């Protein structure tokens, strides 16, 4: 799975300046019938500047290449889109200038420590650069940005020739794009500082042929991420992954599929669903998240630590008549973005709803009435400047309620 | 420049050769079998089989390119084709031992060996990305005017050719290729004339080699000789058999023994030539009874091949072979079969020169005939499996 | 493990430059109802200068090989980035006029003893020169200093037959970099006037196979 | 091999500097034309 990443645009205004400067002498003479004897002496400045409004200046862009796949590709060769307002200025296909060799899952072509490559011819020889029109110059000089978009990545892959070579001219990725695409399912999980993309077979039931073997989402996950069990839940190397601890992200048809089927289901989890072709899942791990047990990650402390019962999704709820407080420092939040807080609530016995006070930017006021089973709330803020003020979440409520799998996940 | 030389040799191919040639890359292995004993059953079979019309045409393609030049070829031969029925080494085993390579220079030292089939060969060494199933390395140099025919593969480029002499090991030495001890063997092409199924062409080759015999004859040692063989001939066999002149001396048939050696001696054989004459076991020491005629179980194939491949023969009486290979009712229930090699200047006749019935083109041979075996060979006969025998005759 | 380094860069400015001087002579005559006869005579000088403010300058830059392996490379290709201040002017893969036949372990690309070899053309066939504009070469001549990155090398190596035979042709070396990079270690030992670095294979103990 | 002429790959170059190696040069100018030769001289010192 290879993108292409813009990192700065550099403009190349064609324009053409002159200056002149002479100087002249003279001399006249006058017989009337008097006469007469002229000296004359001069100086002159010029400057000019032409332009042409067809091609007025040139662009470059420096570029990255990433992989967040399973395999190498071999000889990448990418094609890109520039888009300043909603007019493609022109794409381009990588030439033999911008063309990586390897490119190995996890790494970055060119390499972590080196400097972003240029992209500033579009023919095939790489002896044309690429124009741009007079308005458009005008456009970028109003304080429009160029986005770059990838439509499509060439490559190789590597096979064994009749000896033990390893040969790849002729491998070619894109005989086997459609083909995997049209017959697996594709789950993406987001971390902290890395993202991992893969696919997933999945079984037709329409076809009493399709001999390949089924599998549910949590068991899918599984194979894809090579994630491990612990206590029945998933850790992919010690983040858990369990549906409860995590932010799961469908299209709408995947949502609506996993509706449908839930209500037919026994143990009603989300993971016991059956993976089917087409599916779109986004696993995003929380930045912070507790689960009264094990596992904490937040830099301040809860006011109320009481984790002696075995209550919760898993064995804790940390919940009494007493309130809990909690401050983020906001020197560990991002600038700019949109965070998430959620977690699980329960009233075994009918009570009072909990108030959720969130204060970031926004003071908010909520209100959520547990059930007799655990559901979640997931409202949501967003943080200011990176260094404003802190950010307190309250939870002031009465009724003896209950809570678990507190988690603050952002969100793009 | 060599896959572009394939293709205009294989472009000129007509259609019929066309398919032989791509049922040929798939099966391989039958054809070739097939190809190798397929003139030894009766007039029927041949016209017969499922695949005749496969090996005319592949034959016919083959023949159609010739090289005007001699050349090497390299590939990869069984040791039993040299009648060699040990192992040289293992598939997994890395050397040779010196007692190996004596025995099988030793099985090996003075003997032809006879190549009837299509082969798959190389014209350079067999380097990195080829194959070796067996130990041994043939180095071999075909003569002029022999047929090659290069086919395209679905990657590289391979040549086929079809075999129709007798091969000679000149000097065996030990190599090593990529870690493993090989046997290379310099050969050579002896040439000689065989027809395996134009019974037509030997007969017209007979006559216009040994009409005009007949004239070279004195009036009284032709007419012997014409009578004899027309009526006397298992007579004379019968006593000579017995080594008549050495237990009842007679001269009513020393008379005739000298007549037709002579007549024979008049006139050899100009080119090397091959005949095919079915033998019985009488003539090996054995009888229709005895269980070693049974050459189904393969006890009695290697025990007769332990103790008869390899060894010599004597024949007290006349030697009468066919030029023809094909199997007659005649000769129907005989489960041997003998394939001598006949060198040139040695005395024969023609005994089918003469008009008239003289015989399944009958060539005659000097008594006390000596013969030496070089490898036997078993082909399948409908339910029963036949038996061949490789021999030349040596003064 | 092969490298380029930069020796020194040198900067074509791409200025015209024209210069005239003319010559002229008059005579007049008046009738008036007077006479009167007029000689004039002058002369005159011009300078000019044009500059193209998209392509204002010209670069070439003299690099080398090297190689620190354990195994030669044939047909040297690296691709180079050229970087100013934090903007990549240029990334250029290596034509015929810069491809290295040989470079053995230890050895570099001129020979020593030669001097380093012209990197000044960008196109596929060697007929388009390097340009820069007119900000970066003011940047250029005010002491600022352009950076030669390395990002990658093509290579070829020799596959020798049994009769001693070397091919070098379609043995492609990037066709292992990403296979030897998974399963090995790095080991890098700098002495003083040479440097060596290799690869050892190292166990994964994960995997019981 | 089936009687036809081929000229593509069958260069000079390959058999120049062989044919100068071991021959001797010999001109005949007459009048009206020139003509030039090669004719494979014998080595004494190689005994084979
Ligand atoms: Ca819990």
């Amino acid at each position: 799975i290879v993108g292409v990443g813009m990192e700065k645009l550099i403009i190349s205004t064609n324009e053409h300046a002159s200056t002149d400067q002479g100087k002249t002498v003279s001399r006249a003479t006058t017989n009337s019938k008097s006469t007469a004897v002229q000296d004359s002496n001069g100086e002159s400045w010029n400057t000019g500047l032409s332009i042409n409004k067809g091609e007025s200046a040139y662009i470059n862009a420096n570029v990255r290449y990433y992989n967040t796949g399973t395999a190498p590709m071999y000889k990448v060769t990418p094609t890109t889109n520039l888009v300043l307002d909603g007019d493609t200025l022109s794409t381009i296909k990588a030439q033999e200038n911008q063309i990586g060799n390897n490119l190995s899952p996890g790494d970055t072509y060119p390499k972590k420590g080196l400097s972003p490559l240029a992209l500033n011819t579009m023919d095939q020889f790489s002896s044309r650069l690429i124009p741009i029109n007079y308005d458009q110059l005008k456009k970028l000089d109003a304080g429009k940005q160029i986005k770059l978009e990838t439509t499509q990545v060439s490559g190789n892959f590597g096979t064994k020739n009749s000896s033990g070579q390893i040969v790849t001219e002729g491998n070619s990725w894109s005989d086997y794009i459609s083909q995997i695409d049209s017959i697996s399912a594709s789950i993406i999980l987001d971390t902290e500082n890395e993202s991992y993309e893969r696919r997933v077979t999945a079984k037709n039931l329409q076809d009493p042929e399709d001999k390949t073997p089924e599998l549910t989402i949590g068991e899918a996950i599984e194979k894809a991420f090579g994630a491990t069990k612990k206590d029945g839940l998933l850790y992919f190397n010690d983040i858990p992954i369990d549906e409860s601890c995590v932010e799961l992200i469908f299209d709408d048809n995947t949502a609506n599929k996993i509706k449908d089927s839930l209500k037919t289901l026994s143990d009603k989890k989300i993971y016991n669903v059956k993976l089917e072709r087409g599916m779109n899942i986004l696993i995003k791990t929380p930045t912070y998240f507790t689960n009264f047990d094990d596992y904490n990650n937040y830099p301040s402390t809860w006011s109320n630590v009481n984790t002696t019962n075995q209550d919760g999704l898993q064995g804790s709820a940390n919940k009494l008549n007493g309130e809990t407080k909690i401050k983020i420092p906001m020197s560990e939040l991002k600038p700019y973005k949109r965070y998430v807080f959620s977690g699980y609530s329960k009233d075994p016995l009918t009570s009072n709803s909990i108030i959720v006070k969130i204060k970031a930017k926004e003071e908010k006021t909520d209100y959520l009435v547990p059930e007799q089973g655990y559901t979640k709330f997931s409202y949501e803020f967003e943080t200011t400047e990176k260094d404003s003020s802190n950010i307190e979440i309250t939870l002031i409520g009465s009724g003896t309620t209950y809570l678990d799998n507190l988690s603050i996940t952002e969100l793009n | 420049w060599e896959r572009k030389e394939a293709e205009r040799i294989e472009q000129k191919l007509e259609r019929s050769e066309k398919e032989a040639l791509e049922s040929y890359k798939k099966d391989s292995v039958e054809i070739s079998k097939y190809s190798q004993t397929r003139n030894y059953f009766y007039d029927y079979q041949i016209e017969a089989n499922s695949r005749e019309k496969e090996y005319k045409e592949l034959r016919n393609a083959i023949s159609k390119n010739k090289i005007d030049k001699p050349m090497y070829v390299y590939y990869f031969e069984s040791p039993e084709k040299f009648a060699f029925n040990k192992v040289i080494r293992t598939e997994n085993q890395n050397e040779i031992s010196l007692e190996k390579f004596n025995e099988f220079k030793e099985t090996i030292q003075n003997k032809l060996f006879k190549q009837d089939g299509f082969k798959d060969i190389s014209l350079y060494e067999p380097g990195k990305g080829d194959e070796k199933p067996t130990p041994l390395l043939m180095h071999l140099k075909l003569p002029r005017n022999t047929g090659m025919l290069p086919y395209t593969n679905t990657n590289n480029v391979s040549t086929l050719i079809e075999q129709g002499y007798s091969i000679k090991i000149d000097k065996i030495v030990r190599i090593v290729i990529d870690g493993k001890h090989y046997i290379k063997a310099e050969a050579s092409v002896v040439s000689s004339l065989d027809f395996k199924d134009d019974v037509s062409k030997g007969d017209s080759w007979g006559k216009a080699n040994y009409n005009d015999w007949s004239n070279k004859l004195t009036p009284n040692e032709l007419a012997d000789v014409n009578d004899y063989m027309r009526g006397g001939y298992t007579a004379i066999n019968n006593y000579l058999i017995s080594n008549g002149p050495v237990n009842n001396p007679n001269p009513e048939l020393d008379s005739k023994i000298t007549n037709i050696e002579n007549a024979l001696k008049r006139e050899p054989i100009p080119t090397n030539l091959t005949v095919y004459r079915r033998s019985g076991p009488q003539e090996f020491g054995l009888t229709l009874t005895s269980p070693e005629y049974d050459f189904n179980k393969l006890e009695n194939i290697d025990a007769f091949k332990s103790k008869w491949e390899g060894q010599a023969l004597s024949y007290p009486n006349f030697i009468s072979t066919s030029i023809g290979s094909v199997n007659m009712s005649a000769f129907a229930k005989r489960k041997i079969v003998l394939r001598i090699t006949i060198p040139k200047g040695s005395p024969g006749a023609y005994l089918s020169a003469i008009p008239g019935y003289a015989g399944e083109y009958e060539v005659l041979l000097n008594h006390g005939s000596k013969f030496k075996i070089n490898k036997i060979d078993s082909y399948k006969d409908g339910t029963i499996t036949k038996l061949i025998v490789d021999a030349t005759l040596i003064p």
